[PDB]
């Protein structure tokens, strides 16, 4: 149920739900990223 | 932003939210084609309890897509911001 | 006012800040004293390669 | 239509393959087999309708939009603090009000939307502005809000220690503070945070103007960076140093808090050995920070699970007797009244001569 | 019930009408224990050593009076003054006396952290230490207002009887106890 | 940025009043910084580009 983005230069989980201003955990950056999906997609090797 | 809505019949989203996850917003390293949504936004049609309409953002164009990266930041006047990277 | 006015209470800064940004994004002047209007005076800058 | 080809759908959706657009329905799969194409704008070039409005009127509203280009905030901070001075505008007794009054209720509008978006702002700095004081603006704001009864966050303790911390000067290099007054400015903040939270849980806080407190706080943790360059500097030589003014009560927090800290300091031997006084305390401070959850435990009185006894001053001095029944109680109100008592009250004739000389 | 205790009483206010108009200024200049001002007030102030209380009368012929402990002292205090004005020569009588306020206070013997309780009761709870220390609650039933600080005491003000106080005061009891 | 907002400021280095003698606002210096970001909290940090 939580979501877990990761912040910018310094990857740390950085574990926002709420509707709180975009805010990292000990960086003042204000950047984050979404982490990757864990379903595979299949590629064609040509 | 409303999560993907769930098919009874299927437990799985509908074929329209079939990239969406959880939070509402499409997932990094996914495969997103022609008039799927990429995020779900709603709007206030009140302008007693607060009424809302369906206005997504959606993927429009001739081939497939793969997504790079997905950001999302802010404005310091609380306006959220969020950007996306689709690669062919 | 019976007593001296304080420029404090309208000294203001957000014109400046307006006139400069406005000026570059939009591209277009008008030096009304000068009494010259030009445009095309800013292009984004092409990252073609 | 609305309906299937023949049968009970309703619904009414789009679909659309190459730019047309379609009427999507369900009861089967089916667009109604009908459809229709769409016309549109666009290949050209939130109201007006804007009254007169009272001139008076619109001249309050300008000054509510240069109050607020001062701090230079966002810029819906100013539209809804118009949506409220319009929303106060509805009242006779504000209309009748005189300006001054008018002039103060701008400045609380533009309060309570800081307040709102939790922004930290304090009473003085708004009043700066506006040739009010304390009593005069001070109650006219309790009047529209009780008014009003809307309902308004208090100011919250950290949110203003950042703006009010981040305000000094001792974070570089001047010819007013050589390098030994100069202080990084993190670990100024985390001190003053250590500090604060102690200061509310000892009901330092509650009832008090919230100000001095951190001005206390930042004197000393500053100090206590560097206590063997520091000891030797006081209260208003330090502000001066940071053009800042400081607070009366500061005195009375800071003789307050080393009174605190000393009692802090006896809990722990290897601090005890020293005879910690006030000239020594402030050096260990770094030491007492570590502990300081296991050192207040150590140390209240009030050990119940709901020495020293960790009260706030107000009966820290302790009453003289501890607040005994009241003496609830009623008289005879019917009795005759002594006449001697009531001709005593009146002047003589020759009093009321004298008095009429005396005039 | 109570943890024992039961509010005191503060203050009372009263008012009586005299039942005539009256000479301001003959009243000021006969009455030892009067001030008057004509070019800035229209009643005269007064005061009697016991009850130790305060009278306000106008020119119109009614009477303010404050100082009292009990509704018994005010009645009682107001006679006394309707007796001065009876000796000063004017037809004063003692007519529809009425009770008006007074004020209650009482110790709860424990601590308060006001902040909490305007946290949970933000429709009857003010609290702008910066200023006035005291907690502000806006009491319904009965009418009152009470006034609460960090040591434990209360304060009731607002009530036209006294069970109102006390009415109020183990409404607040349960609140508070929490 | 560095000698000619100087001059011109020079250029119009007092302003005058309507009346009340002796009565003018100056600018004496002026300066531009460096670069940094607003924040909700009327406080500052430096950006990189
Ligand atoms: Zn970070
Ligand atoms: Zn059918």
């Amino acid at each position: 149920q939580p979501m877990i983005y990761i912040c910018g230069e310094c990857h740390t989980e950085n574990e926002i739900k709420s509707r709180d201003p975009i805010r990292c955990r000990e960086c003042g950056y204000r950047i984050m990223y979404k982490k990757r999906t864990k379903r595979l997609v299949v590629f064609d090797a040509r | 932003v409303m999560g993907p809505m769930l098919d009874a019949a299927t437990r799985k989203p509908i074929w329209r939210h079939e990239i969406l996850d959880a939070d509402g917003i499409c997932s990094p390293g996914e495969k997103v084609e022609n008039k799927q949504v990429l995020v779900n936004k709603s709007m206030p049609t009140v302008t007693q309890q607060p009424q809302y309409k369906d206005v997504p953002i959606t993927y429009k164009g001739a081939t497939d897509s793969y997504i790079e990266k997905v950001m999302i930041s802010s404005n310091a006047e609380d306006a959220f911001l969020i950007k996306m990277l689709l690669r062919q | 006012r019976a007593a001296q006015f304080d420029v404090v209470k309208h000294m203001r800064q957000d014109q400046i800040t307006n006139g400069m940004v406005n000026a570059i994004s939009t591209g277009n002047w008008s030096l009304k004293r000068f009494k010259m209007d030009r445009q095309g005076v800013t292009q984004v800058l092409s990252r073609l390669s | 239509r609305g309906r299937c080809p023949d049968c009970g759908s309703t619904e009414l959706v789009e679909d659309s393959h190459y730019s047309q657009s379609q009427l999507v329905c369900s009861d089967c799969g089916c667009v109604v087999t009908e459809g229709v194409l769409t016309t549109t704008f666009s290949d050209e070039g939130s109201t007006g309708e804007n009254e007169q409005v009272s001139r008076s009127q619109q001249r309050g509203l300008r000054r509510v939009r240069d109050l607020c280009r001062v701090l230079q905030l966002p810029p819906t901070f100013e539209d809804t603090a118009v949506a409220y001075y319009q929303q106060a505008y509805r009242h006779s007794g504000i209309r009748a009000a005189r300006l001054q009054k008018k002039e103060v209720l701008v400045g609380c509008c533009v309060l309570i939307t800081c307040r709102q978006h939790n922004w930290p702002l304090t009473m003085g700095a708004i009043c700066t502005l506006l040739y009010a004081d304390l009593d005069v603006f001070s109650s006219t704001y309790m009047q529209i809000v009780k008014l009003l009864g809307l309902d308004v966050p208090s100011l919250c303790l950290a949110e203003l220690v950042k703006t009010y911390c981040s305000s000094f000067k001792l974070f570089q290099a001047s010819p007013s503070v050589p390098a030994k007054y100069v202080e990084d400015k993190e670990k100024m903040l985390s001190r003053t945070m250590q500090l604060v939270e102690l200061a509310n849980e000892t009901w330092l806080v509650t009832g008090r103007h919230p100000l001095p407190v951190i001005t206390a706080a930042t004197f000393l943790a500053w100090q206590s960076l560097q206590p063997a360059d520091r000891l030797s500097c006081s209260l208003a030589r330090f502000c001066k140093l940071a053009n800042v003014d400081l607070p009366y009560p500061a005195s009375s927090r800071l003789q307050e808090l080393l009174a605190v800290l000393l009692r802090m300091a006896e809990q722990l031997a290897w601090l005890r050995v020293l005879r910690l006084d006030k000239r020594s305390v402030v050096k260990h401070i770094g030491d007492l920070l570590q502990h300081r959850q296991s050192l207040v435990r150590s140390a209240f009185r009030d050990g119940t699970a709901e020495p020293a006894l960790l009260l706030p001053p107000c009966m820290l001095k302790s009453p003289k007797r501890i607040c005994p029944v009241p003496p609830v109680s009623t008289v005879t109100g019917d009795e005759n009244i002594s006449d001697s008592e009531i001709e005593q009250y009146l002047r003589t004739p020759q009093e009321v001569r004298d008095f009429q000389r005396a005039q | 019930g109570p943890s024992g205790i039961v509010p005191q009483l503060q203050n009372i206010v009263s008012t009586v009408n005299l039942g005539c108009k009256l000479d301001l200024k003959t009243i000021a200049l006969r009455a030892r224990n009067a001030e008057y001002n004509p070019k800035r007030f229209a009643a005269v102030i007064m005061r009697i050593r016991e009850p130790r209380t305060t009278a306000l009368i106008f020119s119109s012929g009614k009477m303010v009076c404050t100082g009292a402990k009990s509704e018994e002292q005010s009645r009682l205090a107001a006679r006394k003054y309707a007796r001065v004005v009876q000796k000063l020569g004017f037809p004063a009588k003692f007519l529809d006396f009425k009770i008006q306020n007074m004020v209650g206070s009482c110790d709860v013997k424990f601590p308060i952290r006001l902040e909490g309780l305007v946290l949970t009761h933000q429709q009857f709870s003010s609290y702008e230490p910066e200023l006035f220390p005291g907690l502000i609650y806006r009491m319904i039933k009965p009418r009152i207002v009470l006034l609460i600080f960090v040591s434990g005491k209360v304060v009731l003000t607002g009530a036209k009887v006294r069970a109102e106080i006390y009415e109020a005061f183990e409404n607040i009891y349960p609140i508070l106890k929490g | 940025i560095n000698v000619e907002i100087k001059k011109i400021m020079k250029a119009n280095e007092k302003v005058t009043s309507d009346a009340d003698p002796m009565w003018y606002l100056k600018y004496l210096n002026i300066y531009v910084g460096l670069p940094d970001v607003e924040e909700s909290f009327n406080v500052t940090r430096p950006v990189s580009p």
